[PDB]
């Protein structure tokens, strides 16, 4: 392979595949200060979910069986794309068609994010996810209401 | 209780009294009843006590102006709907059908060996009437042949139908040939059997009557009490007050030979006498969230599948639950289809 494939992999340096894993704080501050999603409304069109985040979300959704489960997803934004780099479960109790997250989820959110910031997790919460066990993937009325509430104040947010 | 009172008013109105209101004013007061009827918010409960009141009115042939009965239900049918008056329509049609049935049976009797008694029967129908066979009874030897005859008439005409006779609600008339004069009393089948038991002997004990008629204890005791009230059966101790006499299966009751009642039409047959809703609502809202757009019949079927396996709820309760959930703006109707619901949370 010699010179041809020596620099083609270069495990010492992150490849073009691992570029998305690097967090640029200055770029994030600039894009959140500019707020380009306020002028338009069909701004974000792509959602890039990491493999680990998808695996964790799928396993959490299946672990509930026929009962709904919910959690948060950390990530960032880039151009028109919302990137989800991780996900984390919430200690909630729900039924087959209703999950509320009354009083243990709201402390767990902040405490888990504080703990994650200690071990080098620079991403912030980008979205919330919940499972619909057996009736498709859609947004219900209360789901739309809480999505509006989250989006109106915490501007970058995808359900 | 007010609905019940209005319905008892209806009962008087249609039933029967010494004075029969004219057909012109009979509908006039019925119209006033329907004026207040629509003001009643709850309509389901009214049919509940109207069914048993009407059934007792018709099965005993105590109804007055049966033509007014047809118009009365006709007014009700256009008020609330077919489903609200479907059961009562069956009751009226059964009376009309059986009245025709009696006429053909009489003609069939003449062409064959005639009976010895005037026999009339109301066939009614199973599943629509509150009545049910509740008291065991042994058919008297005198009322058996005619019995069999009618069964034959009901086997050649209608095939695949089985009759379940109700001796509790059956009356009759009994003549006498041993009193001072010729009497003709009216009594139920139970009293007729008890009084016909004395045809061959003079005195019987209570147990000897219980084992001969196979009537249960409470009804037999009540029938003996009312018969003693009519002073037709005389105990050994005349001076004892009948009401306070304690009956045991050892008293030798004998037929009163010296009965001398002045009236020849003695009538001794005088008559006597929340949590689930929340479960249905939860099932309906869950089914609506699972299936975003549904039909009324499919929603009813799904509710019966998921929830009826527990306590078998009544369909009108589920319909009322659907209505109240609509009022709570939990699911909305869809234009273009009369029976279609969409889960609007």
């Amino acid at each position: 392979a010699q010179k041809t494939w020596e620099l083609a992999n270069n495990m010492q340096e992150a490849q073009s595949i691992d570029e998305i894993y690097k967090y640029d704080k200055k770029q994030q501050q600039e894009i959140l200060a500019a707020k380009p999603w306020t002028k338009d409304h069909h701004y974000f069109k792509y959602c890039k979910i990491s493999a680990l985040a998808l695996l964790k979300m799928v396993m959490h959704a299946r672990s509930g069986g026929n009962l709904a489960v919910m959690g948060l997803m950390l990530g960032k934004v880039d151009g028109e794309t919302m990137i989800i780099m991780d996900s984390f479960a919430l200690p909630v109790e729900g039924t087959e068609t209703r999950v509320n997250a009354q009083a243990a989820a709201y402390e767990y959110m902040a405490a888990y994010i504080e703990n994650a910031k200690q071990v080098g997790r620079l991403e912030n919460a980008i979205g919330w996810y919940h499972s619909h066990p057996g009736y498709g993937c859609w947004l219900s009325g209360i789901n739309v209401s809480t999505q509006m509430l989250n989006q109106q104040f915490q501007e970058p947010f995808v359900a | 209780k007010s609905p019940e009172l209005l319905a008892r008013y209806c009962d008087s109105l249609l039933k029967k009294s010494s004075k029969n209101p004219e057909e012109a004013e009979l509908e006039d007061t019925l119209n006033q009843v329907m004026v207040v009827f629509k003001y009643i918010e709850d309509k389901d409960v009214f049919q509940k006590f109207y069914a048993k009141m009407l059934a007792k009115r018709l099965v005993h042939q105590n109804s007055a102006s049966d033509d007014a009965e047809a118009s009365m239900i006709s007014k009700l049918k256009q008020a609330c709907g077919f489903e609200y008056t479907s059961k009562l329509q069956r009751m009226f049609q059964d009376i009309g059908v059986s009245k025709d049935l009696n006429e053909q049976f009489k003609k069939h009797l003449t062409n064959s060996e005639p009976l010895d008694l005037d026999f009339s029967i109301q066939v009614l129908s199973s599943g629509s009437w509150p009545f049910q066979q509740s008291c065991t009874f042994a058919l008297p030897s005198e009322l058996e042949r005619s019995y069999q005859r009618f069964t034959a008439f009901y086997a050649s005409r209608h095939s695949g139908r089985k009759l379940t006779w109700l001796y509790q609600l059956s009356k009759g008339e009994l003549v006498t040939n041993c009193f001072k004069n010729r009497y003709t009393l009216q009594a139920s089948t139970f009293q007729m059997a008890i009084l016909l038991q004395y045809n061959t002997e003079d005195a019987y004990t209570v147990q000897q009557l219980t084992d001969s008629t196979q009537i249960k204890m409470d009804i037999l005791a009540q029938v003996l009490q009312i018969l003693l009230k009519s002073k037709l059966l005389v105990l050994e101790d005349e001076n004892a007050n009948v009401d306070e006499v304690e009956l045991k299966p050892d008293t030798l009751i004998k037929l009163y030979l010296g009965y001398k009642n002045k009236k020849l039409r003695v009538n001794i047959n005088v008559p006597m006498k929340e949590d689930r809703k929340l479960l249905i609502q939860a099932a309906i809202v869950r089914i609506m969230k699972m299936r975003k757009v549904l039909k009324h019949q499919q929603l009813l079927g799904e509710v019966l599948t998921q929830l009826s396996s527990r306590f078998k709820p009544r369909v009108p309760v589920i319909k009322k639950c659907i209505d109240i959930l609509i009022e709570k703006e939990y699911l909305e109707r869809v234009d273009g289809e009369k029976d279609t619901y969409s889960y609007l949370a």
